[PDB]
């Protein structure tokens, strides 16, 4: 949404995560990692456990269905 | 074509250009991470370059002094 | 004035400041067309009087 | 057409300031209308001529109340 | 519209603006203290003001 | 054809016609005019900044159409300067008496009308003609050098106008002789400056590969001659035909010296690649010369044509001062100068620029213009959107003057004189309306003279501009112009005669 | 270094391109009658009504347009004279150039 | 090998034509520099802005494009 | 009335009226045919106000 680099990031993240920084992440002012709590980038716990068991609870109810059978179009 | 940040670049060079008069301070587009274009080893006909500026420049003023083409337009069907 | 001041901005926001004050010029060009005479003659006499 | 509905309420104005010219005011007008569409299709900018016609106007006055 | 009458006007209009509003201590001017009639016909230069 | 019926319909269709020719070529008047580019068939677009060059590629099919294209061919024949003129004047007068067709005037009111304007102009600008013939013409020839000036006033080449100007009126002080466009041929070469350009008493050409296969000519021999072949020269029955061949190649070789002819005109090939069979001659040849060439050649001193097999003649090798054949811009070029009678001029169209031939065509034909009918005529006057003025204006008085039908006629006539000015203008760039309430003010109270500047778009007395039209040549155009009106309006009806 | 986003995506440029488009129209259309020796505007309704003036912001009431961003300009020309009561006019105008410069 | 319909892509055509016969290389540069000087033409021209005086200006930058490009000039065996 | 001004001595010719009998042109002083001034002025000042407001609309398209 801003333009910036995807791989290069996500790479340094996945390092940063590898030293074990849970709270590295990505700078729209400057593309690069920082900290969270320093940067002021805090997310509710709750609110992201639910939007990723949600998630995952969808795509499950999706993936179950097989077939769709479609009666005569009213128009 | 390639993708970096044009304008930026061109603030850069342009600056570097201002404090060092030199043909071969430009964009590195095989990303040598040198804007020297000289030790890349890119060398062009001097002759070449006046003559597209010259053609370029005259098609373009012939084309500002002409305004008439004649159409149809019948829309046949 | 965002003319010049997008001179001494140097950067990519540089120019978009100077097509915001190119942009904003055009109610002077506007007063003057309905006057018939050159507006990019007006606008010049202006800045320049402007300068001084 | 609104423009005549103006141009006859003009006209009703005059027969009720001064009485008699309305046929006069009203033909005057229209050819002064035509004129100006022609001379503004002539590419002249429309403010011109209404400055123009003021003034012709406030020289006509003058010169009857001379002549 | 009024271009040549609006050297005319200006004085009789800006009397009525103070007419309608306290010119030293009202912050606000109310548009709505002033009423129009579109009387069908008429010239500019028949202005008239009414006070009630 | 729409309503296309006997009476004024058909007038009014002639007229819609002529407004449309001449919005074709309405916007090409005068030196700083933009150019038209309009496909013609198979795709061979031509620049041409002349608007009677636009005539001659026209696409005419109404009668008024071709009935004002002839009047703009035979204006073109009798001068060549001005053409848009004649038919733009022509079209506004057509215009301009259209909303009075309507009404019921008679056309041939409409005559009357413009054949007693059209004295009166006449009488109008004989009156206020002035004669500057006698200031300083044969001697002091600088007033000359100034009058061509003017073709490129302000304008990158304005440096070098001055010398060019110069040598083009020496050139035509000796060769004022009626000149036109094919009696002084320029040739355009690349490379070098545009300063040291200059113009040879002859003429110039190059050796292509089908022109000359010969080199190393003897230059530095005073009597040329043109010898005109309209042979070839380059190189069980199969031996028959070889030896018509072998005795034709041998045959062909007799007209060199034995005929005594040192330059051969021929039609065919001459081949480069057989310059060691050329070499034996030791003689100039030109092939696929161009008919300008052949005729500049001819007038100058005078070439023999052969037509036998082995025709011979005594002007073989006549009468011809000296031969010229000299290297320009690294390329051996031809020079049949050096003759008794070289009425011609050739300019040596130096210059980096390859495209500038359209800028020079526009330049220095102009100002050989300027000066042949600066020479030529005695009484000119300060035009250039001024005279055009001074007519309209006394025509307009006059029409106060006069009681009756023609009186609004008159004063439509003069109205439409004030065209020229307008288009000058406009094709200038600057804002049409203004430059004409400066003149009308400036021309009736002012001066008499006060015309259009292009350089800084603005007014000036240009009497002192020195902007000079000859008066014999516009009053011709005037002249042309109220004729072909009157043709015009005089008419009510085609007939068609389609199959029977 | 060398090359940062590939930026694959482009169509939303291309309908926002579209979107200017149609707010120029709507401010080339307003702009003739500001000033006095400004000319009154060139705009004839869908349906029929018609009005004659020289302020502005009366002609933004005449229009009956589809595109959004036209409607919006309006709600801005409105808003201006509820504020202050002058240049609505010139702030339109304002506006489409600076769409333009945008599109630039 | 384009289906060139207007005059003025014809022309483009024959300016890409003698720059590729005149040089062969750079054949890419005029077609853009006179794509990026219509450009701007055409705003200026939006401006009212008429074209003689905008030629004119065109040539005097040409000129000095020329001289520049003379000046940087460098030439080896 | 081109003599009337022309001429500075015809400055008795400025009333050639419109005998409608005839239709020919005639003095009309004497024949005495009369406008008011009031009439003619403000005629002329109406003529000319109605033709500004009219040029002075255009906000259509048709
Ligand atoms: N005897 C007359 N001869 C010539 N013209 C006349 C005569 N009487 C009146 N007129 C003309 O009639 C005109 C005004 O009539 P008109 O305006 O039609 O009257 P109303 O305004 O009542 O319709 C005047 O301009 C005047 O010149
Ligand atoms: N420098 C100049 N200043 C003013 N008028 C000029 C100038 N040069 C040419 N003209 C005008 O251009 C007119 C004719 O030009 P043009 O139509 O281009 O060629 P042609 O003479 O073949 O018609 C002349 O009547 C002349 O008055
Ligand atoms: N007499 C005048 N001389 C010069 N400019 C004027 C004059 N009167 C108004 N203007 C200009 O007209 C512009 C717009 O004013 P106006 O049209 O009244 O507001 P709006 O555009 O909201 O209707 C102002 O910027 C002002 O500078």
């Amino acid at each position: 949404n801003a333009g910036y680099d995807s791989a290069d990031l996500v790479a340094q993240l996945r390092a940063a995560h590898s030293e074990g920084n849970t709270t590295a992440g990505l700078d729209m002012r400057e593309g690069t990692i920082g900290d969270m709590a320093i940067l002021g980038i805090t997310e509710s716990f709750q609110v992201k456990r639910q939007v990723l068991l949600s998630a995952a609870e969808a795509a499950e109810v999706i993936l179950r269905v097989d077939n769709i059978i479609k009666a005569a179009p009213r128009k | 074509n390639s993708g970096m940040n044009p304008i930026q670049t061109m603030t850069e060079v342009r600056a570097r250009q201002v404090k060092e008069m030199n043909p071969a301070l430009g964009i590195d587009c095989l990303h040598k991470g040198t804007n020297d274009m000289k030790q890349q080893h890119v060398i062009e006909t001097l002759i070449g370059k006046k003559q597209q500026i010259s053609l370029a420049t005259q098609m373009v003023r012939m084309i500002l002094k002409i305004d008439d083409i004649r159409k149809p337009g019948e829309s046949e069907e | 004035r965002l003319t010049e001041y997008s001179r001494t901005l140097s950067g990519m926001e540089s120019y978009c400041v100077r097509a915001f004050a190119d942009a904003m010029e055009v109610i002077p060009s506007t007063l003057a067309e309905n006057a018939g005479l050159n507006p990019i003659s007006t606008v010049t006499e202006l800045r320049n009087r402007h300068a001084q | 057409h609104p423009a005549a509905k103006v141009l006859c309420e003009l006209a009703d104005l005059q027969d009720k300031e001064v009485g008699d010219g309305t046929t006069s005011v009203v033909i005057i007008a229209a050819e002064l209308l035509k004129n100006a569409d022609e001379l503004v299709k002539q590419k002249i900018h429309p403010t011109s001529v209404i400055s123009g016609y003021r003034l012709a106007c406030k020289e006509a006055v003058r010169y009857i109340n001379e002549n | 519209v009024v271009s040549q009458y609006s050297s005319l006007l200006s004085p009789m209009s800006v009397n009525a603006v103070m007419k309608v509003i306290d010119p030293a201590t009202a912050t606000s001017v109310d548009l709505r203290d002033i009423k129009i009639v579109k009387k069908l016909g008429g010239t500019i230069d028949d202005c008239e003001l009414v006070e009630g | 054809g729409t309503d296309s019926s006997q009476g004024i319909p058909q007038l009014v269709s002639n007229i819609s016609a002529c407004q449309v020719i001449a919005e074709a070529v309405r916007t090409t008047l005068g030196p700083r005019g933009m150019d038209k580019l309009i496909v013609d068939g198979r795709g061979k677009a031509t620049i041409s900044n002349d608007g009677a060059t636009i005539l001659k590629l026209l696409d005419v099919v109404h009668p008024a159409a071709k009935t004002l294209v002839d009047i703009a061919k035979s204006q073109d024949a009798e001068v060549g300067d001005g053409t848009t003129s004649v038919t733009l004047l022509a079209a506004e007068f057509l215009k301009q008496v259209k909303p009075y067709v309507e009404e019921g005037l008679h056309p041939q009111i409409i005559i009357r009308a413009f054949r007693t304007a059209t004295q009166l102009a006449v009488n109008k600008i004989k009156e206020i003609a002035v004669t500057v013939k006698k200031a300083d013409k044969v001697e002091q020839r600088k007033l000359l050098e100034k009058c061509a000036m003017t073709a490129l006033s302000s304008k990158l080449i304005s440096q070098q106008k001055a010398f060019f100007a110069k040598m083009v009126v020496d050139a035509v002080m000796m060769l004022d002789d009626l000149l036109q466009l094919k009696m002084i041929g320029i040739k355009k070469v690349q490379g070098g400056a545009l300063e040291d350009s200059q113009l040879v008493a002859g003429v110039a050409f190059k050796k292509t590969f089908s022109y000359a296969g010969f080199e190393m000519q003897p230059k530095k021999y005073h009597n040329p001659k043109i010898a005109l072949l309209n042979v070839e020269l380059e190189l069980e029955d199969y031996q028959a035909i070889v030896d018509a061949e072998w005795n034709i190649l041998y045959d062909k070789l007799e007209k060199i010296h034995h005929s005594g002819a040192k330059v051969v005109l021929s039609k065919l090939p001459i081949g480069d690649v057989a310059t060691q069979y050329f070499a034996d001659r030791d003689m100039f040849c030109a092939g696929r010369v161009p008919e300008e060439d052949l005729k500049r050649t001819m007038m100058a001193c005078g070439g023999s044509i052969q037509t036998s097999v082995n025709a011979l003649s005594a002007d073989v090798l006549g009468r011809c001062q000296v031969f010229e054949e000299t290297q320009i811009g690294g390329e051996r070029y031809n020079f049949f100068t050096g003759c008794p009678k070289a009425k011609t001029c050739t300019f040596i169209l130096r210059g980096g620029a390859e495209q500038f031939m359209e800028e020079t065509e526009r330049s220095l034909h102009d100002a050989i213009m300027i000066v042949r009918r600066a020479i030529k005529n005695d009484s000119v006057v300060a035009g250039g959107g001024a005279i055009e003025m001074e007519l309209s204006k006394y025509l307009r008085d006059y029409s106060r003057t006069i009681p009756g039908k023609q009186q609004l006629l008159i004063g439509a006539y003069a109205k439409a004189l004030e065209i020229i000015p307008r288009q000058l203008c406009d094709n200038a760039g600057f804002d049409a309306t203004n430059i004409l309430n400066k003149l009308r003010a400036r021309h009736a109270q002012g001066g008499t003279w006060y015309g259009v500047d292009i350089n800084n778009e603005d007014i000036a007395d240009n009497f002192e501009a020195f902007v000079w039209e000859p008066a014999m040549v516009r009053i011709n155009a005037l002249t042309a112009a109220s004729e072909a009106a009157c043709l015009i309006v005089s008419v009510d009806e085609t007939i068609k005669n389609p199959r029977s | 270094r060398g090359k940062g986003a590939y930026q694959d995506r482009d169509k939303p440029a291309q309908i926002r391109f579209s979107n200017i488009s149609a707010a120029k129209a709507v401010a080339d259309a307003i702009r003739t009658s500001l000033g006095p020796k400004g000319m009154d505007k060139m705009i004839q309704d869908g349906k029929g009504d018609v009005t004659i003036t020289n302020d502005g912001a009366t002609i933004l009431k005449q229009m009956q347009v589809l595109h959004p961003a036209a409607r919006m300009l309006v709600e801005l020309s409105k808003a201006q004279d509820i504020e202050a009561g002058d240049g609505t006019t010139s702030v339109v105008i304002i506006a489409g150039s600076l769409l333009d410069s945008c599109t630039k | 090998m384009m289906d060139v319909d207007h005059q003025i892509a014809k022309l483009m055509v024959e300016l890409s034509k003698s720059q590729d016969d005149e040089i062969g290389d750079g054949t890419t540069g005029v077609v853009v520099l006179a794509g990026a000087l219509l450009e701007e033409a055409e705003q200026l021209l939006d401006r009212g802005i008429h074209p003689i005086r905008i030629a004119d200006g065109y040539e005097q930058a040409a000129r000095v494009a020329i001289e520049h490009l003379d000046k940087i000039s460098d030439s080896v065996l | 009335h081109n003599e009337a001004q022309v001429n500075p001595e015809r400055k008795n010719l400025k009333w050639i009226g419109l005998d409608l009998s005839n239709g020919k042109p005639r003095d009309n002083k004497q024949a005495g045919v009369f406008e008011p001034t009031i009439v003619k002025v403000k005629s002329l000042k109406f003529a000319t106000e109605a033709a500004i407001t009219i040029l002075r609309i255009d906000d259509l398209i048709k």
